[PDB]
């Protein structure tokens, strides 16, 4: 599948 | 004309890449440009 990019929401 | 739009890169950001498609890394905000970071 296509995951976003890390560093997400703290 | 690649992200054209009137609107280069975005200013205080790092692009980079996930685990294609790319993206400028929206660090200073909270995000990440999945299209366009302006179009």
């Amino acid at each position: 599948g296509t995951p976003p990019p890390p560093y997400t929401v703290g | 004309f690649e992200i054209p739009d009137d609107v280069p890169l975005p200013a205080g950001w790092e692009m980079a890449k996930t685990s294609g498609q790319r993206y400028f890394l929206n660090h200073i905000d909270q995000t990440t440009t999945w299209q366009d970071p302006r179009k």
